[PDB]
């Protein structure tokens, strides 16, 4: 639950590594659709 | 017509909102504290060598 | 100086891998250069490594293979190794020990000098002042090298590093023509170049390519391939950095050390250190690997009262893309500044993928000014750094934001991103761009938008420049 | 039937003599009573375990996790001990298994294992966990001699496509498994349904047996069929259209 379930390892150093940036990435991107969909919110509702 | 895009446009932003929320209040820190206990094994093993 | 007559022995109490232990020697010193004569006639150098009363210890260069126990000469010198510095080694080829490989003579040495090199005086530093001009524009316009500075280039396998370096080396200069061609005939300006853990095609290609470029009358060669005995890999910095010094402080000139591959540098010293039985330290590379490179890379800078500077641009490679691995830790610690090549852009075919968003510098501000170059190079930075930047993360927007919902200015934003990475970035190996076509080139992609959106940039030289 | 059997409460080191008692019987009776045999050596962990000790108490420089550095060539020793012969008729057919520490693949015995032997059975964890007998997990199996021990005569015509395509479809089901768990049934479609169903009823029927359930191959390639009817074969890009011309239809 607090910890993925691997044997740790320097490759597995590696894949967890890049899962993080890949789940960093994920949340940017969520980031940019959340501040379009308000913009639509805002400009919907504007007048 | 503006109604109707608003009132669907809600629900779009509320799904949204709780995807990226879960996603940055469950995921980054299990995988940061995980990576954690690995660099700490990782060290321990090369001691004892 | 020297005038006793040297001794040889033929004792030889035992070998063991690279080293060979003998005995009954008098009055041995530590780091003594050692010859040696097979039976079947063939001649090795070598160093001392252990001393302890009359037992010796030598570290064969050339590796051991075939040596008896009674039939061994083993001549000494009493003297550390000297290298014969001389300003007329320009234009020359050598191997790593130092022997001549392109069919020239032995070199008429006009001073002998300590390999080691000795600790410059704190007291005696200059703060550099002034910048130069690699050829490259991407460094140059975006990052400043500053007389003196040490600025890595980080690296990974697969990448055209190589590439970069030679053309990095056939254009390297100064910019003093700002005023005048006539005073800038004065040319004092030189190149060392340091090719070690390198494999024969590279070796092949930078000979080739050196002796392309039709300048080098300027250029010193060291060159090491992996094939060569592997402690003569951590013997060819010392002689490229005693040469470097012999000519920067004996002559009054301005010359520019290149080193290649510390990764290689790195896994020999780690041999040498496993070799000679000591307790290994962090991730298997010795503790003093600190001051190792801290003495390699320290012997730099400017001295007050002397017309000559010193410029370190080492190369290596990360491994795995691991930013974290020690041997770019430590390099970044002790040196100044950073440049990066991204695998991404690479990938895009972009040549030189040079990825200026993590690419640091440590004296730009200082190395540029009114007089040495133009008044519109720091303002002219922070905008395209800040236009890119925007560019980059507004495609990253426009990705899910969908393309219909973005402004016209975000459009300009996009064009800005595609002309940079079209024509500022890309070169081509042979467009030796000057500082100021590369700031030219600036403006003109600057000259997108209005000045209003360029807020980085004074009013003051948007009333003169920006209307061009 | 000959046994040799070491009880866990007998004297640890004469582990390291057993097996190859047993090789050599099986050698024995493969080149001397031209007799077909099948060797089953188990518990290859503890064999690994009183090298260990043996080494550690000789003081010799060691290797990774304490073991030795030799391991490879001994276990090298050990398996190598099979074939066939020419101008003889009798062989080896030689079946070891091994306990994993902590269920991690890349610990240095099962690794080594797998360098020396020819792959893997892998009975998993998690399938056991659902009451699965065998559970064994067929995606990291892996049987180098099966390439060319089936064919037209020796088995049939039609085992090769069947075999590759079905494991191309528990692939891509444990992928649409983990996209799942990724995001939901929200962005995915009738194909993931799909996926998911074939990978239920492979995991019903084909996996399952029972302690005595003795199937036949032609019958195996039946089920096989049978569960690749659930897609179209038009999806299908591993097995030639020659194939399903002739066995798709039913």
């Amino acid at each position: 639950k607090d910890r993925i379930e691997i044997f740790p390892s320097r490759m597995a150093q590696t894949i967890m590594k890049a899962r993080l940036k890949g789940a960093q990435t994920g949340r940017n991107l969520l980031k940019k659709k959340s501040d379009a969909l308000t913009l639509r919110f805002r400009q919907i509702l504007k007048k | 017509s503006l109604q109707t895009s608003f009132v669907t446009l809600d629900e779009a932003i509320k799904i949204t909102n709780r995807r990226v929320n879960a996603i940055e209040h469950v995921i980054i820190p299990r995988i940061e504290r995980t990576l954690a206990y690995i660099i700490t094994e990782l060290d321990e093993r090369e001691r004892e060598e | 100086y020297l005038s006793q007559p040297r001794l040889t022995y033929k004792t030889v109490s035992g070998v063991n891998g690279p080293l060979v232990i003998l005995d009954h020697v008098k009055f041995p010193r530590y780091a003594e250069i050692v010859h040696l004569t097979l039976p079947d006639g063939t001649k090795r150098s070598g160093q001392v490594l252990e001393v302890s009363g009359s037992k010796a210890v030598v570290q064969v260069f050339e590796g051991t293979s075939g040596i008896d126990a009674k039939k061994t000469s083993c001549e000494f010198t009493g003297d550390i190794l000297r290298t014969p510095v001389s300003e007329d080694m320009l234009g020359r080829v050598f191997n790593g020990s130092g022997k001549p490989i392109d069919r020239g003579p032995v070199v008429l040495a006009e001073d002998f000098l300590d390999i080691m090199g000795q600790p410059i005086n704190p007291q005696c530093r200059i703060y550099p002042e002034e910048m130069i001009q690699t050829g490259i524009s991407a460094i140059d316009g975006m990052n400043s090298i500053a007389r003196g500075q040490k600025i890595p280039i980080f690296s990974a396998a697969g990448l055209p590093h190589n590439e970069i370096a030679a053309q990095i080396c056939r254009q390297a200069g100064l910019v003093k023509k700002s005023k005048d061609v006539v005073d800038y005939s004065e040319e004092n300006f030189a190149i060392v170049f340091a090719a070690m853990g390198v494999n024969m095609e590279t070796a092949r290609f930078f000979k080739s390519d050196f002796e392309e470029n039709g300048s080098m009358d300027n250029v010193c060669l060291f060159l090491n391939l992996a094939n060569d005995p592997t402690i003569e890999r951590i013997i060819t910095p010392r002689l490229a950095l005693t040469t470097a010094e012999f000519l920067a402080y004996q002559c009054e000139k301005h010359v520019l050390v290149i080193l290649t591959d510390m990764s290689s540098y790195a896994e020999a010293l780690r041999e040498v250190s496993a070799a000679r039985e000591e307790v290994p330290g962090r991730r298997g590379f010795p503790g003093y690997m600190y001051t190792d490179l801290a003495t390699i890379y320290e012997r730099a800078g400017r001295v007050e009262g002397r017309n000559g500077s010193i410029t370190q641009i080492p190369i290596l490679t990360m491994p795995n893309d691991d930013i974290t691995h020690p041997i770019p830790d430590l390099t970044g610690y002790i040196t100044e500044g950073q440049i990066y090549v991204d695998r991404q852009l690479h990938n895009r075919q972009i040549y030189p993928p040079i990825n200026v968003l993590p690419s640091l510098s440590r004296l730009m501000k200082s190395a540029i000014g009114e007089g040495m170059t133009r008044k519109d190079h720091a303002d002219v930075s922070n905008q395209l750094y800040a236009c890119y930047a925007i560019g980059k993360d507004v495609q990253a927007m426009k990705a899910v934001v969908g393309e219909e919902a973005l402004t016209s200015d975000d459009l300009l934003y996009l064009e800005f991103l595609q002309k940079f990475e079209k024509n500022f970035i890309t070169q081509g190996p042979y467009e030796n761009r000057t500082v100021y076509e590369t700031l030219d080139i600036g403006w003109q992609l600057l000259r997108i938008f209005p000045k209003e959106m360029l807020k980085r940039i004074p009013q003051s030289t948007l009333s003169e420049f920006y209307p061009r």
